[PDB]
């Protein structure tokens, strides 16, 4: 999507990398944020009992 | 009995040296790339969700 | 873009385990070293909005502490 | 049964629509909202004296509103100078079909997604931590 | 940048610049559809 | 001189579709 708004004008090649670095980075940040607080809540709840 | 409070309990605190390092970590890091990839280019940051 | 100047081999960050790392697209230029420089995002973005966002992404945190101080 | 007749209906409001209907109706997304509403409220009147609404309502909204909805978005970021967009029947069966796979998709994925104990528990555990505040 | 959609009314205004010609008199500007008399309000 | 046409979706028009599809089925389930 990057490439086809960059061919088209709408960004230049500079800002798709920063973009694309940010986005990935984020990306990232909200799997990991996603998959600890899952399984932080997946051990306390296994110690139901 | 005994194998709960040698085992239950240790599963209850078993992560957080890690776990809320990295919480804590993409927390104070997610803001700040998301505003600023919006700086760069909203349209492409709606299409990053 | 310096950073693909080095192919990243290790994961990003140290303290994760590599079996639960994640493959990126853009090796060594999505870790944390090459993304949060304070200089280049200050040249970049201001220094005003890279102070405000930190503030925020600290008062985050700060909320986390007040809540748990409630109980 | 359901999804045959829910395609029928859609295809004949559709080509209502297409015809002097959509000539009264006003350009631009105006137009595009105003044909939604009556696309959702057609198919909403016909499933329920029909009886089929049960299962098919939910995908109903999406649907009918997320061409519509789409192009305001895009009108508010990359702006309006552009043309005025067209109309859902009057688009190619292109867009038909990735509006018939969106709705779809969203349906499953809210399927999907739809932990009262896990959160409770957590609690306890803050109120359990509590005396550790100064290290934290 | 071509033009935009034509479903009908709505035609952008097409502007001819003519630059750094001397003498100022003896000019033709005419305007043609792609060849045909092109059809639209004309003016300097 | 530009004219509209039967064109298809982008992928970036897919992509929008989706979204907004997910958002009112969202909404629907709130309200």
């Amino acid at each position: 999507c990057g490439l086809q708004q960059m061919q088209d004008g709408e960004l230049t090649q500079g800002s798709l990398l920063s973009f694309m670095i940010y986005q990935e980075s984020v990306g990232s940040y909200v799997q990991t944020l996603v998959y600890i607080y899952g399984d932080m809540l997946s051990n306390v709840g296994a110690a139901e009992k | 009995l005994n194998s709960r409070l040698s085992s239950d309990t240790t599963l209850m605190s078993n992560w957080l040296p890690l776990n809320a390092n990295v919480l804590l970590r993409s927390l104070v890091k997610v803001v700040g790339l998301y505003g600023f990839m919006l700086s760069i280019s909203p349209r492409l940051t709606l299409l990053s969700l | 873009l310096t950073c693909q100047r080095v192919r990243r081999l290790l994961p990003c960050d140290l303290d994760i385990h590599p079996s639960h790392r994640l493959l990126t697209l853009m090796n060594n230029c999505v870790c944390d070293g090459a993304v949060w420089n304070a200089f280049r995002l200050i040249e970049r973005h201001g220094f005003f909005a890279v102070t405000l966002y930190l503030c925020c992404g600290i008062t985050l945190l700060v909320v986390i502490l007040a809540l748990l101080c409630s109980i | 049964r359901p999804w045959t007749s829910l395609l029928l209906v859609d295809a004949a409001l559709l080509w209502l629509l297409q015809g002097p209907l959509g000539t009264l109706l006003p350009q631009g997304l105006p137009g595009l909202w105003l044909e939604g509403t009556l696309r959702l409220g057609g198919l909403w009147g016909l499933l329920k004296l029909r009886g089929l609404l049960g299962f098919v309502g939910t995908l109903l909204l999406p649907l009918c509103l997320a061409t519509p909805l789409t192009v305001s978005l895009r009108a508010l970021v990359a702006g309006a100078s552009r043309a005025p967009p067209a109309r859902v029947a009057s688009a190619p069966w292109s867009w038909l079909l990735v509006g018939y796979g969106a709705a779809g998709l969203s349906w499953s994925l809210w399927a999907v997604l739809s932990q009262v104990n896990n959160k409770v528990l957590m609690w306890r555990l803050l109120k359990l931590s509590r005396p550790d505040l100064p290290l934290l | 940048t071509l033009a935009r959609a034509a479903p009908g009314e709505a035609p952008p205004e097409l502007l001819c610049l003519v630059s750094h010609f001397y003498p100022s008199g003896g000019l033709e500007v005419e305007w043609e559809l792609r060849s045909q008399k092109a059809e639209g309000q004309r003016w300097l | 001189l530009e004219v509209a046409g039967l064109s298809g979706p982008s992928l970036e028009d897919s992509v929008g579709l989706f979204l907004s599809a997910f958002l009112l089925l969202g909404l629907f389930k709130a309200l």
